[PDB]
């Protein structure tokens, strides 16, 4: 992630507290996801896969954020083949995957839309995308 | 600083993003017209199409202020709505000739070499004619101007109806401020809209 050009001087700390940011709003993820399911709790079996997976997730966020749109690809590519753990083919960027907070797995973004008449292209509307929704997330952390 | 602060670059929507997003806007303008409710898909790609061709055509070398962005397309839609809304039925034809008025105000008016804005022309009907076949091609003649300083509404008006009336309404404002007789020529009305 180092050697690769970003927009902004490429600082050790910078990314990693970008990642870090972002490793730990996958934890709190679980942290609340159960002070909703008291009576269904996370799972150790589960929660392995959320963790284990979300991790690869920040990387490309956290260390790639300030990268390029096309630069960034290929990093979350990069990111893949190594990942040990499941992970899709590289026929698909993981950029355009995320991680179902439910059966942690790479769902991709693209699973996740009407205007009104006379608020139209306005302000606050809008328009849900993949970009929209992905960067959000990211954004939330 | 930085250390601190996470980055997150962000460039324009692919173009097939834009297609779906302002593609959307327009799918839900189209029912203010029912009659043109078949064209919302092909007014969006016409839209997308011309923005991105000129985006390129215009980069920030040949000038700096030849800066593009998705928000010219809203400025885009705000307008093809915002003057919609004021018609007692359109149609085909008015919606080209409005589509491209638009789209000249736009990606036009900032040009400064006369190639330049030629070339803007003759581009904006290659794509209206190239997305809209069924239009009658006289409906993006120019030259193409707008006002309600004569018509009840929002509708176009020719060069002698308003220069003629601008003429009058000006010598109101010779008396009653400063008298310079200005000239009314072609540059100077298509300014005063």
């Amino acid at each position: 992630a180092g050697q690769r050009p970003h927009i902004m001087d490429f600082t050790r700390l910078r990314v990693l507290n970008s990642f870090f940011s972002l490793m730990n709003r996958s934890i709190v993820n679980v942290i609340e996801y159960n002070q909703l399911h008291s009576d269904f709790p996370m799972s150790p079996e589960n929660q392995s896969n959320y963790i284990t997976n979300r991790l690869l997730y920040s990387l490309m966020w956290g260390l790639g954020g300030s990268m390029g749109l096309v630069e960034r690809e290929n990093f979350s590519k990069f990111i893949q083949t190594i990942a040990i753990t499941p992970v899709p083919a590289n026929t698909i960027p993981l950029l355009d995957y995320s991680v179902s907070i439910d059966d942690a797995n790479w769902s991709l973004w693209k699973n996740k839309v009407e205007v009104e008449t006379h608020k139209v292209a306005s302000p606050d509307v809008v328009i849900p995308t993949v970009d929209t929704t992905r960067h959000v997330d990211v954004l939330h952390a | 600083f930085l250390r601190h602060a996470p980055i997150l670059l962000v460039d324009f929507p692919s173009t097939s993003s834009l297609t779906q997003i302002y593609g959307t806007f327009n799918r839900a303008l189209m029912k203010l017209l029912p009659n043109l409710r078949s064209f919302a898909d092909n007014l969006t790609d016409a839209m997308v199409e011309f923005y991105s061709e000129s985006q390129k055509r215009f980069t920030p070398d040949i000038q700096a202020h030849y800066i593009y962005s998705p928000r010219e397309l809203s400025r885009w839609d705000r307008a093809l709505l915002e003057a919609i809304q004021t018609m007692d039925g359109c149609t085909l034809e008015g919606l080209v000739r409005l589509w491209a008025h638009e789209a000249l105000r736009l990606f036009q008016d900032r040009l400064v070499e006369t190639e330049e804005k030629e070339w803007t022309d003759k581009k904006i009907d290659e794509v209206a004619l190239k997305h809209f076949p069924s239009v009658n091609l006289d409906a993006l003649k120019r030259p193409i101007l707008y006002s309600n300083w004569l018509t009840k509404d929002y509708q176009p008006v020719n060069r002698s109806d308003l220069r003629e009336y601008v003429k009058a309404r000006l010598k109101v404002f010779y008396e009653e401020e400063l008298d310079v007789p200005l000239v009314l020529f072609n540059e100077v009305l298509d300014h005063i809209l």
